[PDB]
RNA sequence: GAGUCCCAUAACCUUUGUACCCAGUGAGAAAUUGCCGUUGCUAUGGC
């Protein structure tokens, strides 16, 4: 297999990029891959989204394995781009994460895109 | 470092012989040892940087034997007498302690039995405890071989 | 391990009678191995040939239940098979 | 706590496990390997009698569920100095690297991992820990590795899957002894989301009933973790009742 | 049907026991069934050892290992399952083998078309009876430690599987980098020893000699420095990289030195200092070739970015190469200045996550890397 | 985005269009209380990203991310007014003239629908409609508009006096393609729909980003008709590019195949009224002109049009001829970015300019 | 008679020389062609 695995597929992927828009406008998602590390190693994340056409594939790889060591889900993206204007910054982003609040509007949609990207790997 | 550089590989420890390293009964086991051993292969590359450290190791203990007679001798030229009684060693570490012979010569024989104690000989003379009944001088040979009470005597 | 392999809602009356077969067909010879077979008999007026997986042997890496429907004209009470043919009676 | 800070250390009532005091008390393990941390973590040095250094590792337990049960008040832990633990899930290896200091250089722990890059790290720590077998390997499938592992005195499970029941119960038929001992950890939300972590928790219990596992105790790992649990039980195959 | 034969696959070899008494199976599930398997003296009254093949070696070993787990059957397993299984017929009454993997069943079927498996609930308490009690049914048979067998055919399963380089291990660059500021810390200790030990005989000379190396190369080439003359001058020239002129202002500061001539035994001493410092230079500059290649196999992205040693500064400090790559950019340390150093840190990082990431890794991204970070210099 | 209106002249059909005066806003113009009603300055601070001209021929409104509208008076050049949109989070994305009026519809990024009439210099009423931001607004003679948001894939038809919608939504299933295909290629399914255009007062067509263009009429909820990756598949990422590794085998691998094929965005759109004519612009480097059949139901490509390269931010068309001979004049503000963000990177030979395409009917 | 090991083979302190220094945060920053090159003397390459 590939080094960008699993990778979603389009309505998942559309569901995906519709949950990350509406935790950006909640404020419940971290943009990077450097604050995806970062929310992994605070505990905070509950699951991060990576972009496969990312060039070098390698510099998100680190990801995965945090990913496998706190038990956070973790899914693959076709574009970079797509997942910027997801995210509603200017520029591409590779990797995003959704952070955790308690008391959050979007907590039943974002439980569920969980249970499908727990449900993938 | 001399069996590093004897055999290289655990294949190899069947071929060479480590009679002249050591006794080699508990390497006769480690001979089986290694062949059912846990480690893995390694790269050639490693192993002649490997050999080039066991070199320095063996090399530094060469150097030591050559210092420890370097000292014997100076031992035996400045003073045979002390040297006859408590050895190179005792003896080196002595003038050492003192910083120099005459000093050591117009030292009494009650500091020289305690030379080298001087934390626990200061601490009982502050705090009214037991003093120590010797320092440097228990690793001379004859109290050694004295046991129980008699080392102090 | 006291459970059971299959159970079978076969007939509607009461099964009246029960035996274990091992059927000998003229064409083809079922997987004794792999398969047990047995015959029931009920007062719907109806004999039935089940088969049933069995896990006893891994020799290899089918169909469990109805292969034949024996029907009659009456009830039937009871039923056995023979020991070396195929033969059976109600 | 902070560095250069003295502590007493001293016995826990389990084996292996150790109390720092100070102002704030720590678990501790004793270290196979002085001088190395496997993840970061505090570490306690013992000049011990000439003096050889003695170094001990603070046991973290928001980051192994076997150092929460044991802060917890677990009664009976069945991993001890000198036995031979089955460790399923073993991951990057962190938690079991501590099962090794508890089992000592007498005991072996046959670390199963599935995925091979978590894996290259517990192979590398078994080079520091020899008592640390690594088995990268399914542990879903346990006829693969019946060549390796032979007849484990206890065996913890870590694994988060929703088949963890089964999964136990081949590796104990296999390679636990009779009257042994399983640690489980388990997590409601990957077992079942949809039901509460009560349920979840019986039904886990009732799968290890039929399984001949008899429970003998049970936690919940808080406030380190949230809907986490820990079932002791023994391994009966003689019969439960 | 009835057990036979059952087979047991060791470390060490594969092992065929016969199975001389039947346990029965409608109570398998009783107290005194279930405990007849702890028992020695009543499995003993089961189960009977008639074969053992060992292995040839922990090659043999490893290979039946992963053929046991693909479920497929060695020449091995046919060779024992030849000599010891009767020849039945294939129509009626097979010979029943118990087989702990389900798996391996159909195989051996292919293999033997007259051997039925049996892998059923019975066989597995068996198997689990022999896995058991283990040494006490091979009569001594067994040739070699069955325990530190396992362990290390464990870990060769794991290694295999893995397939884990050793070449790509960066352990070696790990102890080298600290093996290489050793050596650094005692030549130059050691240097200084030579310099003074050789100063109180001619202090000139070691202000005149700016290299540590080189000063004890021509310590030891030129010895004395009443002995040292115009030919000798010539000779350390080359020493000296055809320094002629400077040999012979060393000449003429020997001339007006006023240290003493040193003896026999000092000079003696001296040169053994100067020949220590000698090997260790040459120690350190093998390593340093050494480190330098082993960065170029490893991490090739980072160490044409920062440089080989500061790379493997970086590598030590962190532990490992893929602890690096775990930690953030923020968390790697390597005005305008604070700026270009978080510049560089985040190119680190990504560098280094190449390197760990990639199977075998190619520099061109870190020249990319490289070009960035100038063209961000040139900007500032 | 360099805050600058510019005025051209497009009446010679032959010759390139000439620029008559610019007006340029700067940093200047950040106002000082920054308390969302004080937001009254001449000129725009922020990046201006649409404009309108009001159809008799006096005023120019421009409105942008500063979050106000500027209404210029078109002979100086010069701000006649300036309309604060008085939200802190509504930005200007589409301006539209009601034909022959002087009402303008607004759609801003709050959710909103803002009406102005301009001679008076007034705002009638607010609509509020969608989940997502409303990117594009069109509207024929009559007082209604047609709206879209992006991610609620959703087109409103809105009735401007009655404050009433209907809704339209996509809904479609790439399983339910490939399986009518398997029945009888890459189905990407639809993440935004960004442009709209009316072609009469009972159809319109929307493009979105998997390149799908529907025509859509009032009648029926889903679409009649969809064209699907109507300007292309964007080029393979570069196989030494996207892996690292020596072997180009593994980057191949890595490419991991067709997965990573994502199809270009309809940028821009545009109908000309009452007719079948209508063009679409992407950054494909090619206009497209398309042909709406007699029936209404379906629509072919008729031409392409090669001349412009780069991202087809806007199109207009433009009519000077007899009735029985028109010549039709279609002008693309060709940019090296997407209007809204600067997602779309390093595309080949792109210059920021007019693109201007002279047709004549046979 | 009498506490080497607890490193008087040591630790701490002072002074001098040699140096060095005063991990986060997470979206802002800037405010026929602007400039350059080629082709005509008009066409289109780069930033």
């Amino acid at each position: 297999n590939p080094k960008a695995f699993p990778l979603a597929d389009a309505a998942l992927t559309q569901q995906i990029l519709d949950v990350v828009q509406q935790a950006a406008n909640l404020r419940q998602l971290k943009k990077g891959a450097n604050e995806a590390t970062k929310t992994l190693n605070r505990g905070i994340s509950e699951f991060i989204i990576m972009a496969a056409d990312c060039e070098p594939i390698e510099i998100l790889l680190h990801l995965p394995l945090l990913c496998e060591d706190k038990n956070v889900p973790y899914v693959f993206v076709p574009s970079r781009v797509a997942l910027g204007r997801a995210c509603g910054v200017s520029r591409p982003v590779i990797a995003a994460s959704i952070t955790t609040n308690d008391a959050s509007a979007i907590k039943t949609q974002i439980y569920a895109v969980k249970d499908k990207i727990e449900t993938l790997l | 470092a001399r069996i590093i550089l004897t055999m290289g590989i655990r294949s190899k420890a069947s071929e060479t012989d480590l009679s002249e390293i050591l006794p080699e009964e508990i390497e006769e086991r480690v001979k089986t040892a290694a062949e059912v051993s846990m480690g893995t292969e390694i790269t050639q590359t490693d192993l002649d940087n490997i050999n080039a450290l066991a070199e320095q190791i063996v090399e530094f203990a060469a150097y030591r034997e050559q210092l420890s007679n370097y000292l014997s001798a100076r031992m035996k030229a400045i003073a045979p007498n002390l040297t006859q009684l408590v050895g190179e060693l005792v003896g080196a570490r002595l003038i050492a302690h003192s910083g120099s012979l005459i000093s050591l010569a117009k030292s009494p024989a009650s500091t020289i039995q305690i030379l080298g104690a001087e934390k626990a000989l200061f601490r009982a003379l502050k705090t009214k405890h037991d003093t120590p009944k010797y320092g440097l001088l228990y690793h001379a040979s004859l109290v050694g071989q004295a046991t129980g009470k008699n080392k102090g005597k | 391990t006291r459970e059971e392999f299959v159970s079978f809602k076969a007939h509607y009356g009461l099964v009246t009678g029960l035996c274990v077969t091992q059927p000998r067909f003229h064409d083809k010879k079922p997987d004794l191995k792999s398969q047990n077979f047995m015959l029931s008999c009920s007062d719907d007026k109806t004999v039935k040939l089940w088969s049933i997986n069995v896990d006893d042997y891994s020799n290899k890496n089918n169909e469990e239940g109805l292969i034949r429907t024996f029907d009659g004209e009456s009830a039937f009470q009871g039923i056995d098979s023979h020991r070396e043919n195929s033969t059976f009676a109600t | 706590a902070r560095g250069g800070a003295k502590v007493v250390i001293e016995p826990h009532r389990h084996a292996g496990v150790y109390i720092a005091r100070g102002k704030e008390d720590l678990l501790v393990t004793k270290n196979m390997a002085p001088g190395e941390s496997v993840y970061g973590e505090k570490r306690i040095s013992v000049e011990e009698p000439p003096p050889t250094k003695v170094e001990y590792r603070v046991w973290n337990p928001f980051r192994s569920k076997l150092a929460a049960g044991i802060m917890g008040g677990l009664d009976e832990l069945f991993i001890a100095p000198g036995k031979k633990v089955l460790y399923l899930g073993a991951a990057s290896g962190t938690s079991v690297s501590h099962v090794s200091d508890v089992v000592g250089p007498e005991g072996v722990v046959y670390a199963v991992e599935f995925s091979h890059r978590p894996g290259r790290e517990l192979i590398s720590m078994a080079k520091k820990r020899p008592n640390i077998i690594p088995i990268i390997e399914d542990a879903r499938h346990p006829q693969k590795y019946r060549m390796l592992i032979g007849m484990v005195d206890c065996v913890f499970a870590d694994v988060a899957q929703p088949d963890q029941a089964r999964i136990i119960a081949l590796n104990s038929h296999m390679f636990l002894k009779d009257q042994g001992g399983v640690v489980i950890s388990i997590k409601a939300n990957c077992i079942d989301s949809t039901v509460d972590a009560e349920t979840v928790f019986a039904r886990e219990v009732q799968k290890l009933r039929e399984e001949r596992i008899k429970p003998l105790e049970q936690l919940t790992l808080e406030p380190y973790e949230r809907d986490h649990c820990i079932v002791v039980g023994r391994y009966m195959r003689s019969g439960l009742k | 049907a009835p057990i036979e034969y059952l087979l047991f696959e060791e470390p060490t070899g594969y092992a065929v026991f016969k199975v001389k008494l039947q346990q029965d199976d409608i109570g398998s599930r009783l107290k005194e069934v279930q405990e007849q398997i702890n028992d020695f003296g009543a499995f003993t009254k089961l189960i009977e050892l008639v074969s053992f093949a060992p292995f040839k070696g922990a090659a043999e070993a490893l290979e039946n290992a992963n053929d046991i787990s693909e479920g497929l059957v060695s020449e091995s397993l046919k060779a024992i399952l030849d000599l010891n299984l009767p020849k039945a017929s294939s129509k009626k009454k097979n010979i029943t083998l118990a087989i702990s993997d389900k798996n391996l069943g159909p195989s051996i079927k292919e293999e033997f078309p007259y051997v039925d498996c049996i892998s059923n609930e019975l066989a597995q308490d068996l198997i689990r009876g022999v896995r058991l009690h283990g040494e006490k049914l091979f009569k001594g048979l067994q040739s070699g430690d069955l325990e530190r067998a396992q362990l290390g055919l464990g870990h060769a399963y794991s290694r295999a599987k893995v397939k884990f380089s050793v070449q790509k291990n960066d352990n070696h660059i790990i102890q080298a980098i600290a093996l290489l500021d050793q050596l650094d810390k005692d030549i130059n200790t050691f240097a200084m020893r030579v310099k003074e030990w050789y100063g109180w005989h001619f202090p000139e000379l070691a202000k005149l000699v700016p290299d540590n190396y080189t000063f004890a190369k021509l310590v030891l080439f030129i010895k004395d420095k009443a002995s040292l003359n115009d030919d000798s001058l010539h000779d350390l020239a080359a020493l000296l990289n055809e320094d002629s002129g400077i040999a012979q202002r060393v000449i003429d500061n020997a001339r007006i030195s006023m240290g003493q001539d040193i003896s026999e035994t000092d000079m003696e001493n001296v040169c053994v200092f100067a020949q220590r410092v000698a090997s260790l230079a040459d120690y350190r500059r093998q390593l340093y070739d050494y480190l330098c290649e082993k960065m170029h196999t490893v991490a090739p992205n980072l160490s044409e970015l920062i440089g080989e040693v500061i790379g493997a500064r970086l590598i030590s400090h962190a532990g490992s190469l893929t602890n690096l790559s775990k930690q953030a950019a923020s968390t790697v340390q390597i005005k305008n200045k604070g700026r270009i150093s978080r510049y560089l840190a985040n190119k680190c990082s990504m560098a280094s996550r190449i390197d760990n990431y990639s199977e075998e890794p190619s520099n061109v991204f870190g020249s990319v890397l490289k070009k960035q970070v100038e063209q961000r210099l040139e900007f500032y | 985005k360099d805050l600058q209106l510019t005025k051209y002249d497009i009446t010679d059909f032959s010759k390139r269009p000439k620029k008559l005066k610019y007006a340029k806003g700067g940093a200047k113009y950040i106002p000082t209380s920054k308390h969302e009603y004080e937001n009254t300055t001449e000129g725009h601070y922020d990046e201006i990203l649409t404009v309108a001209a009001s159809p008799d021929g006096k005023y120019v409104v421009t409105g942008g991310r500063d979050r106000k509208l500027i209404v210029w008076s078109t002979e100086s050049l010069s701000p006649v007014k300036v309309i604060p949109t008085k939200d802190r989070r509504g930005e200007v994305l589409s301006l539209a003239f009601r034909k022959n009026s002087d009402q303008l519809y607004a759609s801003c990024a709050d959710f909103k629908i803002r009406t102005y009439s301009i001679n008076q210099f007034s705002q009638l009423e607010i609509l509020y409609g969608h989940h997502d931001i409303v990117e594009d607004i069109s509207a024929l003679a009559m007082e209604r508009c047609v709206t879209v948001g992006a991610r609620d894939r959703t087109a409103m038809l809105w009735k401007i006096p009655d404050e009433t919608r209907l809704t339209f939504r996509g809904g479609d299933e790439p399983q339910k393609l490939l399986r009518r295909w398997m029945k009888e290629p890459l189905f990407f399914c639809e993440g935004s729909i960004d442009v709209v255009s009316m072609v009469d007062d009972f159809h319109f067509i929307t493009g979105s980003d998997n390149g799908n263009i529907c025509l859509w009429s009032l009648a029926k909820k889903k679409p009649i008709f969809t064209e699907r990756i109507a300007h292309g598949i964007l080029p393979e990422p570069s196989f030494n590019d996207i892996s690292g590794e020596t072997d180009e085998e593994l980057r191949k691998r890595q490419l991991q195949g067709k997965k990573l094929l994502q199809p270009f965005w309809i940028t821009s759109l545009y109908a000309i009224p009452y007719s079948n004519v209508f063009i679409s612009g992407s950054w494909s480097g090619s206009l497209k002109v398309w042909k709406i059949s007699d029936n209404l139901r379906s629509f072919e490509l008729l031409g392409e049009l090669s001349g412009a390269k780069g991202v087809v931010t806007k199109i207009q068309v433009v009519e000077s001829g007899k009735h029985g001979k028109e010549k039709f004049r279609i002008l693309a503000s060709i940019a090296k970015e997407h209007r809204l963000g600067r997602w779309i990177a390093n595309v080949s030979g792109a210059r920021n300019g007019i693109y201007s395409a002279v047709i004549d009917q046979t």
